[PDB]
Order: structure tokens, then C-alpha cells, then sequence
């Protein structure tokens, strides 16, 4: 009666679905050929975009397109981090009955809708993915939340579901279904597993215990403001200082200069992964001028280094309020793929006197992976 | 296909399969069609399925002659934004399409049989340098040469050529003097930024080791050494614990090799 029943990771920034299909689990790419899909709805007069179509034309209609709703969803229009976030929206939040919800215009009249509606916009698209590759319907779901969302952001994420026409079986911790991604569910004596989440916007970190194959959630702390993009706009940050000490021109208001040094700090980012130096030339960039630059990854994590070191303070708080020692802690799980900033793994592991993080399923993926490992009844 | 930019080179496609000759109002609209694009060429991801999908579009229009050189600029670039820090682009064109390399040096030749025009060498240049260069290859130095000289007034060029002639020689013997003429020239230069100083250190560097004698090393190159020596010996000898590992064991390779090579 559940039919095929599919397993999603709903993300602040990206949003990722799987399957269990013949005792395999597998990563489900979407019509545009990516594994992972932006958590992105964007309104024009004759289309509602969602996901890659969506965030490409993201540019030239900046308030009628859709992204991090996942910090408002469950949440109170009067609640101190909703009018945080509300401030650095380019979309407008108002107030009904209560609960922030976005309002657009279409046109050129305006529209509201909830959290839940374009969350449930975000959930239809993943549910059609999987009814693309699986040859039907399919009716229902494990959807996954970050370990500290109360009960308020849990139903109002199953009722996403509902919208996009999905009966939400089991809403499932991120950390554990990572962790379950890994295996680290085996034991076989109780285990102490760490998860480190750094994603796109939001870094979390959640204390497990595993004993008998029941999870159990022992701490969580983190900072909602913490992510990879950070990161890359520190580089973005220093290109446009050195363009602009080099010929005059200042760049932080051209939209075409900026989107095209946004996408080339992401493939910096990622050579000095492997390289430990990089140029970043950019062809014609603005009034007739070439870019031209140099990274190195030592300014790279020199201008990251307070961030990076700031999630170790939340590594440490989980251990003082559980009362373990780092030395109990028997696996430590990567999730997100600003972990593989070689930096980042050092910091940790020598801050876990040396020791392996896990890491060799893609950290994107290992939370949709878990996901539908669960929906596997 | 689909692919999220198969509309724009589906358009693209038919609007040159509609007529042998485009007219001003045809490659108006390819124009346009690149001026819209170019932004998402630079995307790690987009780049990969534009040039996997178009790059034989693409290449055709960098170096069809008979086209005006604003359009085949706006092709090339494409092509430069779509393989720059993207490995897999790289390997793609280089694989499934070895002749690229050498049709491109083919249309610089012709270009420099002119005009400027100096721009789309650039963007030649640049390709060349973003792609392997293996000892198959072996791009003439007459060519190259002449573009150098032809262009003093253009330092980028000059600059992209040398990076050429680092990577040729590498290629060649193992991994002329008016050559390292140019780049102990070069390597004074105060715009010049510390990734293309290495780079024409090195060839300068292993032509000296290799030729000894044979090379000669002129004077104010020697004196930039010097005034470099102090410099970056200052540099390794503060604190703190930080460090640019990269950065400080090329500064005491340039250090030694004074009482050495030089
Ligand atoms: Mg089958
Ligand atoms: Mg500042
Ligand atoms: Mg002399």
C-alpha cells in the first residue's frame, strides 16, 4: 500500500532524493542531469520554476524567486531569528496570522504563500525525479530535518508533503540518516558518533549513541549563519578589492560582473582542494577589462580561518553537555561538501588528536542516501 | 540531449542552417545568444554540459575566417570561460577532440598575417595555455615570436605567449637565447604578478642548468636576482607559525640558486 516509497533530503540550499531499488540504494539525477537540486521556486507571469530552472534565472528577477525557506519554516513571524533572516531577504516576508510567508507578484498582482507551500513546491519536484525513474506514482515519503527542529517544524514539513502529494511515513534526524548512510548503525556495543555538517548556508553538529541499532540524539549545537558560501565570498570579497585597487572600477553593484565571479571563486575554491595556488581570469569583465588574479590556499583559509575555526566551539559544547571526551567519540561523519576543504578536515581531525573522519559516500548525498535507506521499511 | 541550454543552440543552430550566408540581422542574434549565456559558461557545472553538448558549434564559429572577429570572439569566449579551473572540461576537449589544439594555433598564424585583431589572439593564447602541451604538439617558434614582437605595445599578449614557450620547452627537453632574452625581460617586470615571476624563473632556471654556458644571463637580470634575494630571504626569516608552505620553498629555491646556478 505505500507503493515505492522514496527518501529526501530537504535542504536550506540544495534538496537531494533516493531509492531503494533491489536491496541498491541510488542517487537520483534530475532532468538536467544533477544529483543534487537547488531548493530554489521562482515566479514569472507564465511559468512557477522550481530547482535548476529556477536559480539560473535567479539574476534579472531577484524578488520574485525563492530560496532559503527552510529558515522560516514552523517558525513565528515574532520569532527573534525570523526577523534576523528577514532583513537579508531579497523577497518579501509578511506576516499572516502569525507565520512569515512570502509574497510575490503574478502579476502584476500580489501573491502569498507559507513556508510549507513552497517547501511542498520543493518536495513535488523531488517526488517527480523518482516517478521519472521509477516507472510510476509515488504516494510516499522519509523526509529528513535537522536534529534540533521541534515538533512545529516537523509537522509543518510532513504537511509540505502533503501538498506535494506525499503521505510523509517518518520524519528522520539528518545526523542519524547520514550516519545510517555510513553503516555506523551495526553496532554491536554502544557507539558515540559525531556528525559535522557544514552545508551551504547552515553548519550543524549532533552527539549520536548507537547501541542495539536504536539512535539516540545526545546533544546538537551549531550556527545558522556558517556555511561554504561564506567562503566563497571571502574570495569573492578579495577579487573585487583587488579589481578595483588595480583599475578603479568597483564591481559590488553589477549583477553580470558578480555572477560570473561567484561561479569562478566556486571553481577557485575547488582547485585549491587539490592545488596550493590558483589563477582566476576572467575574459572581458567589465568595460574592456580582463581579470586576472592570483589565490593561493593560504590566503584562501587565511580569510576563512575564524570560520573555520568557529565550528570546533560547537564540537566541543556537544562534548561538555553529553560530559563525553573526545576520546569516546568512536566515528566522526562528514556531511556536506565544504568538508572536503582540506583545512576544514585538518582542523578537525587534529582537534580529535589525529583521528579519520569518515568520509567515502559523497557528503551531499549521504543524508538523501540514509533517507532512503530508512524507506526501505 | 536536454540539457538546460538546448533551446539557446537549438536557436542558434537553425538560424546559421537557414541561410550559407548570415546576414548582419543573423549574427546579430547569435550575438545576443552569446551575450546571454556567457555568464553561465563560467559555472563549474553549466560549462561542462555547454561545451559536452555545443563544442562543435562552438569551434566551428571561433574559426570559420569568413566571420566578423566580434563573433568569433564571443564563440572563443565561451570556450576560455567554460575551461578555465574545470579539469573535466579539459580532458573532454582533449580527448574526444585532439585536432583542436592545432587548428587553433593555425587561425593565430593567420590572424598575425595582419590589424588587431589582438584580442582574439589573446583568447587563442589562452586556450592554448589551459590545454595540455605534450611533446606530439610540437606550435611554431617562428609564429609565436613574431606575435611577441609584433606586440610590445600589448604586455597581457606578450605575457600569454611566454607561458606558451614555458610550456613547449617543458614538453621538448626534459619533463634559443633571444628567448630567454625575453624572459629575463620579463620576469623584471614590477605589473607582473608572483605565479608568472615562478613561472619564467623556472624556465630560466633550468635553461641555466641544463645549457650552463651556452645561455647567457645578462646583468640586470642578475641584479633583479640580488634585489629579489633580500626580499624574499626577509620574508622567510619573520614569524609567525602560518606560513605559505608553496610560497617559501620557492623562495629558497630562487635564494640558492645564486651560489649555483647563477
Ligand atoms: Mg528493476
Ligand atoms: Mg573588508
Ligand atoms: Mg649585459
Amino acid at each position: 500500500n505505500y507503493g515505492t516509497v522514496i527518501g529526501i533530503d530537504l535542504g536550506t540550499t540544495y534538496s537531494c532524493v533516493a531509492v531503494m531499488k533491489n536491496g541498491k540504494t541510488e542517487i537520483l539525477a534530475n532532468e538536467q542531469g544533477n544529483r543534487i537540486t537547488p531548493s530554489y521556486v521562482a515566479f514569472t507571469d507564465d511559468e512557477r520554476l522550481i530547482g535548476d530552472a529556477a536559480k539560473n534565472q535567479v539574476a534579472a528577477n531577484p524578488q520574485n524567486t525563492i530560496f532559503d525557506i527552510k529558515r522560516l519554516i514552523g517558525l513565528k513571524y515574532n520569532d527573534r531569528s525570523v526577523q534576523k533572516d528577514i532583513k537579508h531577504l531579497p523577497f518579501n516576508v509578511v506576516n499572516k496570522d502569525g507565520k512569515p510567508a512570502v509574497e510575490v507578484s503574478v502579476k502584476g498582482e500580489k501573491k502569498v504563500f507559507t513556508p510549507e507551500e513552497i517547501s511542498g513546491m520543493i518536495l513535488g519536484k523531488m517526488k517527480q525525479i523518482a516517478e521519472d525513474y521509477l516507472g510510476t506514482k509515488v504516494t510516499h515519503a522519509v523526509v529528513t530535518v535537522p536534529a534540533y527542529f521541534n515538533d512545529a517544524q516537523r509537522q509543518a514539513t510532513k504537511d509540505a508533503g502533503t501538498i506535494a502529494g506525499l503521505n510523509v511515513l517518518r520524519i528522520v534526524n539528518e545526523p542519524t540518516a547520514a550516519a545510517i548512510a555510513y553503516g555506523l548503525d551495526k553496532s554491536d556495543k554502544e557507539h558515540q558518533i559525531i556528525v559535522y555538517d557544514l552545508g551551504g548556508g547552515t553548519f550543524d553538529v549532533s552527539l549520536l549513541s548507537i547501541e542495539n541499532g536504536v539512535f539516540e540524539v545526545q546533544a546538537t549545537s551549531g550556527d545558522t549563519h556558517l556555511g561554504g558560501e561564506d567562503f566563497d565570498y571571502k574570495i569573492v570579497r578579495q577579487l573585487i578589492k583587488a579589481f578595483k585597487k588595480k583599475h578603479g572600477i568597483d564591481v559590488s553593484d553589477n549583477n553580470k560582473a558578480l555572477a560570473k565571479l561567484k561561479r569562478e571563486a566556486e571553481k577557485a575554491k575547488r582547485a585549491l582542494s587539490s592545488q596550493m595556488s590558483t589563477r582566476i581570469e576572467i575574459d572581458s569583465f567589465v568595460d574592456g577589462i580582463d581579470l586576472s588574479e592570483t589565490l593561493t590556499r593560504a590566503k584562501f583559509e587565511e580569510l576563512n580561518l575564524d570560520l573555520f575555526k568557529k565550528t570546533l566551539k560547537p564540537v566541543e559544547k556537544v562534548l561538555q553537555d553529553s560530559g563525553l571526551e573526545k576520546k569516546d567519540v568512536d566515528d566522526i561523519v562528514l556531511v556536506g561538501g565544504s568538508t572536503r576543504i582540506p583545512k576544514v578536515q585538518q582542523l578537525l581531525e587534529s582537534y580529535f588528536d589525529g583521528k579519520k573522519a569518515s568520509k567515502g559516500i559523497n557528503p551531499d548525498e549521504a543524508v538523501a542516501y540514509g533517507a532512503a535507506v530508512q524507506a526501505g521499511v | 540531449g536536454d540539457y538546460e541550454f538546448s533551446s539557446d543552440f537549438k536557436e542558434m543552430r537553425n538560424i546559421i542552417d537557414s541561410n550559407p550566408t548570415l546576414s548582419s540581422q543573423d549574427i546579430a542574434r547569435l550575438e545576443d545568444s552569446f551575450d546571454r549565456i556567457m555568464e553561465f559558461a563560467h559555472d563549474y557545472k553549466h560549462g561542462y554540459k555547454i561545451i559536452t553538448h555545443e563544442f562543435a558549434l562552438l569551434a566551428n564559429l571561433s574559426l570559420n575566417e569568413n566571420l566578423p572577429l566580434t563573433l568569433r570572439e564571443l564563440s572563443t569566449r565561451v570556450i576560455t570561460s567554460c575551461l578555465r579551473n574545470n579539469p573535466p572540461v579539459v580532458e573532454f576537449i582533449n580527448e574526444s577532440f585532439p585536432n583542436f589544439k592545432s587548428k587553433i594555433m593555425a587561425a593565430l598564424s593567420n590572424l598575425n598575417d595582419s590589424r588587431s585583431s589582438n584580442i582574439l589572439i589573446k583568447r587563442y593564447l589562452s586556450i592554448l595555455n589551459e590545454l595540455p602541451v605534450t611533446s606530439e604538439d610540437l606550435y611554431s617558434t617562428v609564429v609565436l615570436q613574431n606575435v611577441y614582437e609584433r606586440n610590445n605595445k600589448d604586455k597581457q599578449l606578450q605575457i600569454k605567449v611566454l607561458e606558451l614557450i614555458s610550456k613547449i620547452l617543458k614538453a621538448d627537453m626534459y619533463e634559443l637565447q633571444e628567448w630567454a632574452n625575453e624572459f629575463q625581460e620579463m620576469v623584471q617586470n614590477k605589473s607582473i604578478d608572483e605565479l608568472h615571476t615562478r613561472t619564467f624563473f623556472d624556465t630560466l632556471y633550468n635553461l641555466k642548468k641544463i645549457f650552463k654556458s651556452d645561455i647567457t644571463i645578462n646583468k640586470g637580470f642578475l641584479n633583479w636576482l640580488a634585489q629579489q634575494c633580500k626580499a624574499r630571504q626577509s620574508n622567510l626569516d619573520n614569524g609567525l607559525q602560518e606560513r605559505d608552505t608553496e610560497q617559501d620553498s620557492f623562495d629558497k629555491k630562487l635564494i640558492d640558486s645564486r651560489h649555483l646556478i647563477f
